[PDB]
């Protein structure tokens, strides 16, 4: 055993409140019944769920259940209640290397909501800084498409564009995007027309939100 | 529902057992129940005998090479499967319902008083397999019993006879000595005691010593051991000692003084590495076992039994330097022995096959 | 006589 | 006055102290060698006290006596350095070691009888604890009796070391010295070492030397054999010159007696020298796995089980 | 109680040395065994080191052989592992875990966990430049507004709108780390335009671990 991938086939998965889901891991190799499955909220430390690839481990509600076929190996939660949004991991334990899956995070769906879109120019102090940042507000979006693109100056730009999404809210349960746009001192003189285009597929089209120099 | 298969070197015979551990409960040993699947176009009339075999392998130091190990049979059990002439068992009849008819159970009862399965530590200077008592399954394809049997038409599987810790605890440990040094002033009073009974191999001991000194002596050391006994009975009845475990402290005992402690000492395999001849637990092949398990025996016992016997004790020793007529090179020690069980607890699944390089 | 040596 | 060859003498002194170092580096290498080491006490088998004993008493016998005889007797005899308590301590632990030696000899050779010829009867009266104050009682024994050569012993005026005790004192001494070291101990030697030869000739065993491992005796009667027929040779000449010290005639009436006297020394203490040196020898000739354990000391210097579902 | 208590990480040089200590509770070293389990920013769990103690066995990564180094200290109950030669990929958040030495695996006892920051930039101050309110081209019926922090190394700020007393949906998305390796986050939050005239919308940045706060106003144009 070289080395062992332990692939977890859904990467993100979308339920809801009592439903039942299954998450399926392929070994690369053999690794008898020593299998073991963790639960990990997040920014907290693992929680091992299941052990043996059966074996429910002690205090874990009797919802979890895990199976081996072959090389496969599956979780099982019935009736997930809301306190199982967690990512989770599949590990083998049959050789020393021991390997961890890729992790599944399991969220809560809901109804689709229209996402609302904003546009904020860089600040007149951050230019008089040398500085530019053009950035653009992603609000309330349920399908985590987003994938929103500038088109300076009727040119696409891409690579130094950053974004970020929060997690899913307690209330909400929606994500946020925001996206961030790093410019030179003198690209943004340059280009006198900006936009944020929002490629969602949580709405029927593309809509994209335009800006220019010296507009409120 | 997970079996081990093993085929012959050919491939027309293959042995089913389920386990691989048969846990010895000291009235009755779990059955070792399997199932062979044969090939009557191959065998053309013969029989496929099932042998449990208990052997006790050891090696000799006058031949000049070195590694070639011996093996000396203390429990051998014959059962002819083909043609059979006890039902079967749950674990039987789905093996033989996913194997047809050409799958012919087997099983073997084990007596009580049988020795389990320990290996002895061997040697870095050793090249061969290792000594103990080895247990082992082997289903061949013969006519005769007596006759010869070609290793490509047989299959050799090795088990392992198993002990669990008992359930209920056993009377705290405790002893107590009184020695007079030629003098008849007063009595030199030790006494030692172990928290618990039953220990689990990883576990710490805790050792609760307490001298009560009224002589005109000093107790320059104490010195607390763990030491394992094996009775090996291979051909003739022999007994063994080794420390596991050593723990010297310098606390000194003035006359007219009493002194209390609580040493703590783990036996454990990281230490004890270079003790050849050291009773482990039994190996399927050649992974790392613990120290070897306490010997459970039953209290209307045969006695004598064959293979090794397994036991521990804790012993706590004064090392009383004699004044006044000497230059303290004698040393007159009182010393106390506690025996204790160390035993895995009862578990849920296999043992083997957890972590592997 | 001749202890020189034992 | 002592007439006697340069080149014999140093002969003599080149052999004595090649022996010597001999003797010492084997008795040292066996002594580590039964040091028992860990997890090998078989708790059944006593010999390595007794062969230990044997071989610090051969180690002490050595170390006491060769460098102090050397320099005393064979080198230079005129003067002495340790005056007359010196010399009287000297005689006094040559006794004790030559004792201690012939006890411990005796004694391995009764417990080696007691396991074979009846080793129903041997358990029942043995143990460690028994075979530890054995071995401190012979040693007790061997000064208890040396404490006579304390007594007889002295300097007298020439750093002669002759005892000071009468012709008749010095004579009885020297003829219970003879007994007790020669005749107690080859008696035994003798009688017990025929009956083992005899019990395992008709045998024509087993031997734990290790947890599940087992070894066999070589020459386990050849060499009983030779332990008895080389006590004739190595104690005999050396007692009867002490014994013909004394207590015959007065030399014989100066006849060629006293370079005949000055050659029974030189040979008779080569002799009991030899023993010394002897034991680990016939040691590893019985042993194979002492053998290899004294050379490694020394040396300091079929498919697959798978799985699947019911 | 069976817990595992971990210390000894946090920021270090490029190329330094590091000693995360594992004070465990409740349970022998000689009984169980203790592992190293580290999990990058927004990445998997992987294992880095373990040591068996009751065998004397000590395994590494692939990655992890030539630079670290696991001990064990039976006489306080505590496991240590010394890294060295660290490089960028050695950021994590690293967790130690024990596991049954006798016939179990399955980590079912894990540490808190200690961030190992391995970067050559040092401490250094949020600014911050408020974001203009675009009062034409949204098309929301509640106005956004909000400022931006960047260009801080420690740990990520905690901007409060109006001392905390701005209750409108605010949204903190998590720092991410730049390129030049500083931190930067954003706040923003909706509020009717109803407000817009007449309530201040004011943040106020702490950066007590960089020791800096710096307030500013956003005002709509
Ligand atoms: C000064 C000479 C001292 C001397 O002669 O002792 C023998 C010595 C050590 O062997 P020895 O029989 O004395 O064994 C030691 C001791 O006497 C006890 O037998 C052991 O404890 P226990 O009570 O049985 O449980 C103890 O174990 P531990 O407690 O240390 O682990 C042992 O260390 O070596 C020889 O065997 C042959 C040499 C003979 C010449
Ligand atoms: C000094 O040798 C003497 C002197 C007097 C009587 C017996 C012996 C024997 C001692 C050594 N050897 C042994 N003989 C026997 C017999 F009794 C059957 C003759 N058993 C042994 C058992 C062990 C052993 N060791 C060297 C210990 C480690 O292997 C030696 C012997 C042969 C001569």
């Amino acid at each position: 055993a070289s080395d062992i991938q332990m692939t977890q086939s859904p990467s993100s998965l979308s339920a809801s409140v009592g439903d039942r889901v299954t998450i399926t891991c392929r070994a690369s190799q053999s690794v008898s019944s020593a299998v073991a499955w963790y639960q990990q909220k997040p920014g907290k430390a693992p929680k091992l769920l299941i052990y043996s690839a059966s074996s429910l481990y002690s205090g874990v509600p009797s919802r979890f259940s895990g199976s081996r076929s072959g090389t496969d190996f599956t979780l099982t939660i019935s009736s997930l209640q809301p306190e199982d949004f967690a990512t989770y991991y599949c590990q083998q334990y049959k050789y020393v290397p021991v390997t961890f899956g890729q992790g599944t995070k399991v969220e809560i769906k809901r109804t689709v909501a229209a996402p609302s879109v904003f546009i904020f120019p860089p600040s007149d102090s951050q230019l008089k800084s040398g500085t530019a940042s053009v950035v653009c507000l992603l609000n309330n979006f349920y399908p985590r498409e987003a994938k929103v693109q500038w088109k300076v100056d009727n040119a696409l730009q891409s690579g130094n564009s950053q974004e970020s999404v929060t997690e899913q809210d307690s209330k909400d349960s929606t994500y946020s995007l925001s996206s961030t746009l790093t410019l030179s001192k003198a690209d943004y003189e340059k280009h006198k027309v900006y936009a944020c285009e929002v490629t969602h597929q949580g709405l029927s089209s593309p809509v994209t939100k335009s800006f220019n120099r010296g507009e409120c | 529902t997970r079996v081990f298969k093993k085929a012959s070197p050919n491939g027309k015979l293959t042995v089913y057992l389920g386990k691989r551990d048969f846990v010895d409960h000291i009235d009755l040993v779990d059955p070792v129940d399997g199932v062979v699947l044969v090939d009557p176009e191959y065998l053309k009339e013969r029989r496929v005998y099932v042998t449990l075999t208990c052997a006790f392998r050891y090696g000799r130091e006058d031949l000049d090479v070195l590694g070639l190990t011996f093996r000396k049979d203390l429990f051998v059990a014959n059962v002819q499967s083909f043609p059979p002439a006890k039902p079967l068992t749950r674990l039987q009849e789905r093996l033989i319902k996913k194997l047809g008819e050409h799958a012919y159970p087997f099983t073997f009862e084990i007596p009580p008083n049988l020795p389990c399965s320990v290996t002895l530590q061997p040697g870095p200077e050793d090249t061969g397999k290792a000594c103990g008592v080895d247990y082992e399954v082997k289903a061949f394809c013969a006519e005769n019993l007596e006759e010869k049997i070609h290793k490509r038409n047989s299959v050799r599987l090795v088990i392992r006879k198993v002990q669990y810790a008992p359930e209920r605890p056993g009377p705290q440990p405790t002893a107590e000595t009184t020695r007079q040094f030629l003098m008849s002033d007063k009595p030199l009073h030790l006494e030692a005691s172990l928290d618990k009974e039953i220990y689990y191999h990883g576990e710490p001991i805790s050792v609760n010593v307490h001298v009560t000194n009224n002589t005109n002596k000093t107790v320059k050391k104490i010195k607390i051991s763990v030491r394992q006994y094996a009775d090996i009975c291979l051909f003739n009845t022999a007994q063994y000692k080794c420390p596991v475990a050593m723990e010297e402290a310098d606390d000194t005992v003035a006359p007219s003084s009493t002194f209390c402690k609580v040493y703590t000492l783990t036996p454990f395999l990281a230490n004890n590495r270079e003790k050849r001849g050291l009773a482990l637990d039994g190996k399927l092949k050649h992974e790392d076992t613990n120290l070897a398990s306490s010997t459970l025996l039953r209290e209307g016992a045969n006695r004598e039994i064959l293979g090794i016997i397994v036991s521990y004790k804790v012993k706590v020793k004064l090392v009383v330097s004699r004044g006044g007529l000497l230059g303290d090179l004698a040393s007159s020690d009182v010393a106390v022995e506690l025996p204790f069980t160390l035993m895995h607890p009862k578990p849920k699944e296999e043992p083997p096959h957890r972590e592997v390089p | 006589r001749r202890p020189y040596i034992l | 006055d002592v007439n006697t060859d340069i080149y014999s003498k140093v002969l003599v002194t080149a052999v004595y102290l090649a022996l010597f170092v001999v003797g010492t580096v084997g008795n040292t290498v066996t002594a580590f060698t039964l040091a028992r080491k860990k997890s090998l006490q078989s708790l059944q088998s006593t010999v390595h006290y007794h062969l230990g004993s044997l071989a610090l008493s051969d180690l002490l016998t050595l170390l006491l006596a060769m460098p102090v005889e050397l320099y005393n007797f064979i080198w230079v005899h005129h003067p002495w350095a340790f005056g007359d308590a010196g010399c009287r301590g000297y005689y006094f632990l040559r006794d004790a070691c030559t004792y201690a030696t012939a006890l411990n000899v005796a004694s391995l050779s009764v417990e080696r009888y007691l396991a074979i010829c009846h080793p129903f009867k041997a358990k029942t009266l043995m143990s460690r604890s028994r075979t530890k104050k054995f071995i401190s009682a012979i040693w007790l024994a061997s000064a208890l009796l040396a404490v006579p050569m304390l007594f007889t012993m002295g300097e007298q005026n020439g750093l002669v070391c002759t005892p000071t005790i009468h012709t008749a004192t010095v004579k009885v001494v020297i003829q219970v010295n003879t007994f007790m070291s020669f005749i107690f101990p080859m008696v035994v030697i003798s009688v017990l070492n025929t009956i083992i030869a005899n019990k395992l000739t008709v045998m024509v065993f087993s031997m734990a030397i290790e947890p599940g491992r087992v070894q066999a005796l070589r020459h386990g009667v050849r060499v009983l054999r030779a332990v008895v027929i080389a006590f004739v040779v190595c104690w005999l000449p050396y007692h009867v010159r002490r014994l013909m010290f004394c207590y015959i005639s007065d030399e014989q009436w100066t006849p060629f007696l006293y370079d005949f006297y000055h050659y029974f020394y030189m040979v008779t203490n080569a002799l009991f020298y030899v023993s010394s040196t002897i034991n680990p020898i016939l040691y590893n000739l019985v042993s194979a796995n002492f053998r290899h354990i004294f050379l490694a000391t020394l040396a300091c210097l079929s498919n697959h089980t798978l799985s699947s579902n019911a | 109680e069976v817990q595992l208590v971990e210390s000894g990480g946090g920021l270090v040089q490029p190329g330094g040395s590091l000693r995360l200590s594992c004070a465990a509770s409740g349970f022998n070293v000689y009984s169980s065994s203790i592992h190293w389990v580290r999990q990058a920013p927004g990445k998997g769990l992987e294992w880095v080191a373990s040591i068996s103690s009751y065998y004397g066995y000590t395994y590494y990564a692939d990655s992890v052989k030539g630079r670290f180094t696991i001990s064990a200290d039976t006489s306080k109950n505590t496991a240590y592992l010394q890294m060295n030669s660290l490089r960028a990929e050695d950021t994590a958040v690293y967790y130690c875990a024990r596991s049954r030495q006798f016939w179990y695996s399955g980590l079912d006892y894990w540490g808190q966990g200690t961030l190992v920051t391995v970067s050559s930039a040092s401490t250094k101050g949020p600014s911050v430049f408020p974001l203009a309110p675009s009062s034409k081209s949204t098309s929301g019926g509640t106005a956004a507004l909000g400022c931006l922090v960047k260009d801080y190394f420690p740990e990520p700020v905690t901007v409060s709108w109006n001392s905390g007393a701005l209750t409108s949906g605010v949204h903190t998305f998590p720092a991410v780390l730049q390129s030049s390796g500083l931190y930067s986050l954003s706040s923003v939050v909706t509020v009717p335009s109803s407000s817009l005239g007449t309530q201040t919308y004011i943040c106020n940045v702490n950066h007590k671990p960089s020791n800096t706060k710096v307030d500013k106003k956003v005002e709509p144009k």
